[PDB]
């Protein structure tokens, strides 16, 4: 028997269906981190769009969440959990940091502590190149053997580009359930967008197939 | 004729 | 004739120990697979229930079909009960349901990759709580001319006492008459010309969508490979049980002085015929095991 | 906090009149809403109600079927819709919004009202004591009601409200849940019963606490009224 | 004698709190309280569950009527549940996602919520509009907001990221006073009954008193070895319950100022949560992240019971205020009631 | 620097400066506290389903 509370049991319904509208609709969107040093503004911008910065967009009908945390300046051990359920992580890197004051040595390091970070074990991750213009300037005067003692190779960017990819994805330890999707950042649009669109999409396809047993 | 049950006596429950 | 029908020893104690293997297989992948599933929550989504489903039915048709299958050859007889009834029924609604919710995997998996969208769920789908009832109960209900088309007789075979269990040479309703001649055109047009038009017509309709970039094509390239031999075992396995029954109804006559002889090789047929199909219960947890690394950690645990 | 009622006004007996309610400075979406009518000469009657959600809709015994009750969220209206009335129902209305959960203030605003006029069991009834009585300033008045079955519901809430209504404006809430005050409301205000009888109490009273006592009921859902005890200063 | 002498100076002064507390230390805590009969075997029953939530619930608080509950989540809802008939009294949309905390005003009438960002924001629930609205923003803070807790309708304390902690007026809206002592990340925050000091946990190992008048550390206590996030207050506010993430829940005295027992287990190696007391004390429960939440007796230290209802793990539970039921929460989306 | 050094010495000297009480004596508190109020806990003494608001 009831007075008031078959009243109070109906706002309840009516509260759970909104949640429920809620969720199917967080669950619709997909969510990205945006994880790097120091270089990440222009890779915002060009994503067309104090604590964390959440930005929010769709591209090809599909939405795009999107999240800055690199300006938390925080212990990043104690609240990584909370991105445990991201479909990727966009890392971007600085090309040129190679020639400033052992950058790349920290850009390992943090690659190194999330990719085998047992919350993100089944999370990819994007790898994003920036400096473009600014390393085709200047990898022909420097030496890329200053941060890369091992390295011996001709003095070209599609060598050094490519040593640079040999590095990155070697500190993966677990090359099969992670997926790394690397890229070279452009100035013009239209394309990068479209690397992580497609990005994306292959993550969810795979999970799609994993939960279907295909993997 | 009526022989071919013997033929069901040793096929599988199918 | 003068060949009369005799399984002989040779190719007996063979399929003895050939259904055996497969009971024993049977047995611990389909435990550990529905196991994992029930122990695990997260393992409790659209796609992972209808496995779990098709799972249970090959829990099924290797407990109540083969244990049977391989008493009856070493018996040569039929004195365990008058239940016979049930053993075809369950037996065949078993079947029902491990061919028809392989075209419903196909379902889910054509959704997992044509809407690489819609797919988000926060938990069980509503179409597949709906599925997972509906695929139940059309299996049952289509197996029901089976159930009471079936009863003792005896017959006299040279001074001996046998009871044979069939379906009813003559049937008092008219629709069941009509089975017992379309027995061999339902039980293969349903049960194999349906998978085979809708399951490799999905599975087509991946390679045309998913396929038509080091680490995309080579990965792509694996996932086509290894859905297309799911439906080539599945065909190749309940093929000679689905072959020796067509022979019947083609090339079998009654005038011929060799019908004895002509079913010494249909009899044999349909004894490895089953011991092939009950293996195609036993190939999705062992596909489960070659492919998807994400159970690799479930199985060692 | 505004609700702001039009379509009232002298209507012929047997035909059709909508009247409509804009609530403002509210989530008129999330609050249930209430029609109730006051007789010119008698006190005041339920009518209707409708949920938050348009999920559950109730009627009063006399204009069960009769009535129609609907929520425009969107445009933000509430549309009640009278046909083939009688001269029975000539009567100023009312609209009161409600909110129903733990801690809530249920008919907490009241609608200015329309007038309407026209040209000529399973109930639980609110025997009160009286009438009337006279009052007069800095001294504490207690008034007396009772209920036919008990208000002591299995969840130890005893389902009683008392409404205060001055002459010429709207009734406003005063006690809810026969434990509670709502806000606005001056702490001299006092409830107390055993779940039959109640007592409603006032602790010097002011020129402004002039009105009329109304007592409501929640534990079924007849929503019954009281005669009113009318207050002389 | 320049940096030095304060490294002498800190040296030494060390030394002599660890002596004094060392010579202090005439009888430990097991030593005494063996005369006490065992409690026995605790067990618990799920009586309701919550299933609201479509996220991973990261803190809940408990009312002052010990009905109504508010619970937090990283899909960015905060819901009012009624634990006594299971419906949900409201749901708060907030503007930030990612939560880390949130806590139910004493007087009920407003509740905080705040996470990743460096605002745990404060909504009043008996607004006269009848919805859930912010109320005042506190965005202050530089760092991840972990932990902030009502003090009074006009008076909050908030723990975040960085090594500070502030308390707030609700009517300006900004840092009456700050406090700035842990070295680390502060986790967890615990208010004592008489509403005038409180003590909080950092990364560094470290629980701290303050006290909201004043505005300084009474007192330090560092028996742990590994990052802190649960600590609660006694009942009588004398003492106070510290978890860490080496699977040791400690007690330490506000008498004393030591360490007064250290409950662990070898088959435990995951850290702990979220710690609370019950009424009289003499319970002590604590979330552990092994998908399983544990009781533990603050005298005797065994093993009372388990409470392994919860599929992932107990990033929170909390007590009522009169001890009646206790309520817990999970990254299963799920809160159960255990009593 | 000299700030970050100078006010840790006198915060721990001012901690240092306070008094202290055995631990005898909050032992034997912290254990009258605990058996005064054990009538009073449901969790160390299960409460009766009738007066049990949260029983099914």
């Amino acid at each position: 028997l009831s007075a008031e509370d078959k009243a109070a049991v109906e706002r309840s319904k009516m509260i759970d269906r909104n949640l429920r509208e809620d969720g199917e609709k967080a669950a619709r969107e997909v969510k990205l981190l945006l994880l790097g040093a120091g270089g990440k503004s222009t890779i915002v911008k060009q994503m067309k769009i104090t604590g964390i910065v959440e930005t929010h967009f769709t591209f090809k009908d599909l939405h795009f969440k999107m999240f800055d945390v690199g300006a938390q300046r925080s212990e990043r051990k104690k609240w990584i959990h909370c991105f445990e359920g991201v479909t990727a992580i966009i890392f971007c890197v600085a090309l040129s940091d190679y020639d400033l004051v052992n950058r790349m040595h920290e850009s390992m390091k943090l690659f190194d502590s999330i990719c085998n970070n047992k919350w993100f074990t089944d999370t990819s991750i994007i790898l994003f190149l920036n400096k473009k213009d600014l390393f085709e300037e200047k990898i022909k005067k420097s030496p890329l053997t200053i941060c890369y003692p091992e390295y011996a190779g001709s003095n070209t960017y599609e060598e050094a580009a490519a040593y640079i990819q040999c590095q990155f994805e070697d500190l993966n330890k677990r090359k099969d359930t992670k997926e790394i999707y690397t890229h070279f950042t452009c100035s013009t649009d239209t394309k990068n967008v479209q690397f992580v669109f497609d990005a994306v999409t292959d993550v969810i396809i795979k999970n799609n197939l994993k939960d279907c047993g295909l993997f | 004729d009526e022989e071919a049950v013997y033929f069901a006596h040793l096929d599988i429950i199918w | 004739c003068q060949g009369p029908i005799e399984i002989k020893e040779t190719f007996k104690y063979i399929n003895t120990v050939v259904s055996c293997l497969v009971f024993v297989l049977g047995i611990i992948g389909n435990s550990t697979l529905l196991r994992i599933i029930y122990k695990n929550k997260c393992m409790r989504n659209g796609p992972n229930i209808l496995i779990a489903s098709l799972a249970l039915g090959d829990l099924l048709h290797i407990v109540i079909d083969i244990p049977i299958n391989v008493y009856k050859l070493l018996a040569e007889d039929w004195p365990f009960g008058a239940m016979c009834k049930l053993v075809p029924f369950i037996q065949k609604a078993s079947v029902g349901i491990t061919v028809l919710s392989l075209c419903a995997l196909s379902i889910d998996r054509y959704r997992a990759v044509a809407s690489w969208s819609r797919i988000k769920g926060i938990g069980v789908p509503k179409w597949t709580a709906v599925e997972i009832v509906l695929i139940w109960v059309v299996s049952v209900v289509l197996a029901v001319p089976e159930a009471i088309g079936f009863d003792i007789i005896t017959m006299d075979y040279k001074g001996s006492y046998l009871r044979i269990c069939l379906l009813h040479p003559v049937q008092k309703t008219a629709f069941m008459q009509f089975y017992k001649t379309a027995k061999d055109w339902w039980l293969f047009s349903f049960y194999f010309c349906l998978p085979l038009a809708i399951t490799a017509f999905f599975y087509t309709l991946m390679t045309c969508e998913m396929l038509r970039l080091n680490d995309h094509l080579k990965q792509r390239r694996e996932v086509a490979k290894t859905v297309f031999c799911l439906v080539l075992v599945f065909a190749l396995c309940w093929l000679p049980l689905h072959l020796s029954r067509i022979l019947k109804l083609t090339l079998y006559n009654q005038n011929d002085p060799n019908r004895c002889e002509l079913l010494s090789f249909l009899l044999v047929l349909d004894y490895i015929g089953i011991n092939m199909a009950s293996l195609n219960s036993c190939i999705n947890p062992i596909a489960l095991y070659l492919v998807s690394k994400r159970f690799k950690n479930c199985f060692k645990s | 906090v505004q609700l702001v009622e039009s379509g009232g006004g002298l209507v012929q007996p047997g035909g059709s009149r909508k009247l409509s309610c804009s609530a403002s400075g509210f989530a008129f979406s999330s609050f249930g809403m209430h029609w109730v009518r006051q007789a010119p000469e008698k006190g005041l009657e339920w009518v209707a109600y409708i949920s938050s959600g348009s999920g559950t809709i109730y009627y009063a015994d006399t204009v069960k079927g009769r009535f129609t009750i609907s929520r425009d969220d969107p445009k933000n209206t509430l549309f009640l819709q009278m046909t083939s009335l009688r001269s029975e129902d000539t009567a100023m209305y009312y609209c009161v919004r409600s909110i129903y959960y733990y801690g809530s203030s249920p008919f907490d605003f009241w609608g200015q009202g329309t007038t309407l006029t026209v040209s000529a069991s399973a109930d639980i009834v609110m025997t009160q004591a009286t009438s009337s009585v006279p009052v007069t300033p800095g001294e504490s008045v207690s008034i007396s009601c009772r209920s036919s079955k008990s208000l002591l519901h299995s969840n130890g809430n005893t389902y009683l409200y008392w409404f205060l209504q001055r002459p010429g404006q709207s009734p406003q809430l005063l006690i809810y849940r026969m434990s509670n005050l709502a806000s606005g409301v001056p702490d001299r205000f006092s409830g107390s019963g055993s779940g039959t009888a109640f007592t409603l109490t006032i602790s010097r009273l002011e020129a402004e606490d002039v009105g009329v006592y109304y007592c409501m009921q929640h534990l079924e859902y007849p929503l019954t009224f009281g005669a009113g005890t009318k207050l002389e200063l | 004698s320049e940096l030095d002498q304060l490294r002498q100076e800190a040296e030494q002064l060390k030394n002599q709190i660890r002596d004094a507390r060392k010579a202090c230390a005439d009888a430990t805590l097991s030593q005494i309280t063996n005369n006490i009969d065992p409690v026995g075997r605790i067990q618990m029953r799920t009586r309701r569950t919550l299933r609201g939530h479509l996220a991973k619930i990261y803190a809940m608080h408990w009312g002052t009527d010990s009905r109504l509950l508010v619970s937090a989540s990283q899909d960015g809802k905060l819901i009012i549940w009624d634990s006594y008939t299971t419906n949900k009294v409201h749901a708060i949309p907030l503007r930030s996602s990612w939560v880390m905390t949130c806590a139910y005003a004493p007087s009920g009438n407003y509740v905080a919520c705040g996470g990743l960002d460096n605002i745990c924001s404060i909504y009043n629930l008996k607004t006269r509009e009848g919805n859930v609205r912010v109320s005042r923003e506190l965005a202050g803070h530089t760092g991840y907001l972990s932990c902030c807790r009502f003090l009074d309708d006009n008076q909050i304390v908030t723990s975040s990221g960085d090594t500070t902690c502030a308390l707030w007026d609700i009517e300006t809206g900004q840092q009456t006073t700050t406090f700035t002592g842990h070295t680390g990340d502060v986790m967890s925050l615990s208010l004592a009954p008489d509403t005038r000091l409180f003590v909080s946990g950092a990364c560094d190992a470290s629980a701290k008193l303050w006290d909201v008048r004043e505005g300084m550390c009474r007192q330090t206590f560092t028996g742990h070895e590994s990052d802190i996030n649960a600590i609660c207050f006694f009942p009588n506010g004398n003492a106070f319950a510290t978890g860490s993430d080496d699977a040791t829940c400690r007690l330490f005295d506000l008498r004393a100022d030591q360490e007064l027992m250290t409950y662990s287990h070898d088959n435990i190696i995951c850290g702990i949560t979220s710690v609370s007391f019950s009424k009289s004390g003499r319970l002590l429960l604590a979330g552990y992240d092994d998908f399983n939440c544990n009781v533990w007796d603050a005298l005797k230290a065994d093993r009372a019971g388990v409470l392994a209802g919860h599929d992932n793990r107990v990033s929170c539970l909390g007590v009522t205020d009169d001890g009646m039921a206790v309520a817990t929460g999970s990254w299963d989306s799920f809160l159960k009631i255990w009593n | 620097s000299i700030a970050q050094a100078r006010k840790l010495v006198e915060q721990l000297k001012m901690e240092a400066n306070i008094d202290r009480i055995k631990v005898s004596k909050a032992a034997a508190d912290l254990m009258a506290y605990c058996e005064a109020h054990a009538k009073e806990d449901p969790l160390l003494t299960p409460v009766p389903a009738s007066e049990n608001p949260f029983r099914e």
